[PDB]
């Protein structure tokens, strides 16, 4: 028995969706959403690292022939040298002087914890969003789970639900990220081809394999000074380690939506924006049929005190003569106020307590029992001076009823204050039907 | 790897406005955000007692 409804996206909230069906008794379904998680798709553009400058042992050989060799090692720095006279703890080798070489070289090379302590970037797109859904309906109650995409079953049981595609994708990510140990940045980076000399990223290598470890990283050499064996290099630090150091405005702390991240498949959960259609069908043998424990015949409420907004205020009492004693069905037609309470158990004597809630102070919520329905008013105006630390449970939508009880006199006075010139309309109409003669 | 934990917060909430007195013993990091569309984060590092509205 296919049937629709709609569920705002509201984790802790449970959900009352009534089937009015005839031919049976009409039956509710309690809904609760439990940590929906939404996974986004990831490109792995390259990857960024600490850099080591690797500098071979000098080379000396006194005749003043130089070799001059090129290889293909990142960004040498290809130069040797004439005119040294080197010293060490013996004082000094050889005997020559003004004829002399001196030949340093260095390259860059990857770090040693590459394999741990990297920092990986994504590309986000379009992503896909699972949710856990809890269902219970008479005498069952049980969890799911449904990756709630545009169409997908579920099959809880006896019934079947479809849940629909979320109206808009407000994802928190967008385009280009950076995963580094279990916290993520919207930080935009630069392209795999060039970077800048010491920012970020001075290093853009590509998946952990060490391959074509690209650098830009500047490396300059510089003449040794006349003491002592030297090999003067000059170089920018680490990009890696100082973007580490000032980090600060971890994206954890700006989701649009409180919507933590957990990084071990990189996805985003517990957070509330838009709501999610869903589709059902019932098989027949599910509940109860109409001859079982008819008894509303008429019906009345009454309210003692409604004090009202933070979970439930509105203790209501409803009586009404009843058959055999027996289960039934009980929710609100309107949303202006909502009810906790599932199907009740119903006595012989007919006195029956509801909790409910609501935001306006003139509530004209319209209770049905699981036969009959009866307009309910109350006068809900004293609120509570709190704070809450708990959750609220009921839509936000305040506004005083078009009937109600307080602001009556603004309407009359309206309707007064019209009737003066409608009458006064009246009257020069009158007056110049006379007069047109 | 073991990490301190501070103190509770004093928090002595108003209307519509809240109200929180802080008692660190070294410097720590106090952050908020709210749930709406814009969340209009904050952080800022505390040495010394103080009172945040
Ligand atoms: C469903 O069962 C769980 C026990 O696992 C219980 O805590 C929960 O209240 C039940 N649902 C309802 C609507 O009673």
């Amino acid at each position: 028995y296919e049937h629709t409804a709609t569920i705002p996206n509201v984790v802790g909230f449970p959900y009352k969706a009534h089937i009015e069906r005839n031919g049976f008794s009409p039956m509710t379904l309690q809904l609760e959403v439990l940590g929906t998680s939404l996974e986004p798709t990831l490109n792995l553009e390259y990857i960024t690292c600490e850099y080591k400058t690797v500098v071979p042992s000098p080379y000396i050989k006194c005749c003043g022939t130089s070799e001059c060799r090129s290889m293909e090692r990142p960004d040498y720095q290809c130069q040797v040298y004439t005119g040294v006279y080197p010293f060490m703890w013996g004082g000094a080798y050889c005997f020559c002087d003004t004829e002399n070489t001196q030949l340093s070289e260095a390259y860059v090379d990857r770090s040693d914890v590459c394999k741990h302590d990297h920092a990986a970037a994504y590309k986000a797109h379009t992503a896909a969003m699972k949710a856990t859904i809890r269902i219970s309906y008479g005498n069952l109650n049980q969890t799911t789970t449904a990756f709630v995409n545009g169409e997908h079953t579920v099959t809880v049981g006896g019934s079947r639900f479809t849940f629909g595609p979320i109206s808009t994708a407000w994802t928190p990510f967008d385009n280009k990220i950076v995963v580094y140990k279990n916290d993520v940045y919207n930080l935009d980076f630069p392209p795999y081809g060039s970077g800048q000399p010491g920012r970020f990223g001075d290093i853009q290598s590509r998946t952990v394999e060490s391959k074509d470890l690209y650098a830009n990283t500047a490396l300059k050499l510089s003449r040794p000074s006349s003491g002592t064996v030297h090999v003067p290099y000059t170089q920018t630090p680490s990009g890696f380690k100082y973007w580490i150091k000032e980090r600060g405005t971890s994206l954890n702390d700006k989701a649009p939506f409180g919507c933590v991240i957990k990084t071990n498949p990189v996805r985003a959960e517990n957070c509330a924006v838009g709501n999610i259609p869903v589709s059902m069908d019932i098989p027949d043998s599910a509940f109860t049929r109409v001859i079982d424990a008819p008894a509303v015949t008429n019906l009345e409420c009454q309210v003692a005190v409604c004090t009202h907004s933070s979970d439930f205020g509105g203790i209501a009492t409803l009586t009404f003569k009843t058959d055999k004693p027996g289960k039934c069905a009980v929710h609100s037609h309107s949303n202006v106020a909502t009810i906790q309470e599932a199907a009740v158990d119903i006595k012989t004597d007919g006195k029956i307590t509801l909790h409910f809630s609501t935001a306006s102070a003139s509530p004209a919520f319209k209770v049905s029992v699981c036969s009959a329905k009866t307009t309910c008013m109350a006068a809900c105006e004293p609120p509570k001076d709190h704070i809450v630390p708990y959750g609220a449970s009921h839509n936000n939508q305040v506004f005083p009823d078009m009937s109600g009880t307080a602001m009556t006199w603004v309407q009359r006075v309206a309707g007064g204050f019209g009737g003066l010139t409608l009458a006064a309309v009246a009257v020069l109409i009158l007056v110049t039907c006379v007069t047109m003669r | 790897c073991r990490v301190p934990l501070a103190r509770a917060p004093g928090v002595t909430y108003g209307k519509r406005e809240l109200t929180v007195k802080l008692h660190p013993d070294h410097p720590t990091l106090l952050t908020y955000r709210s749930l709406g569309a814009d969340p209009r984060p904050y952080e800022e590092w505390i040495d010394r007692y103080v009172e945040r509205t």
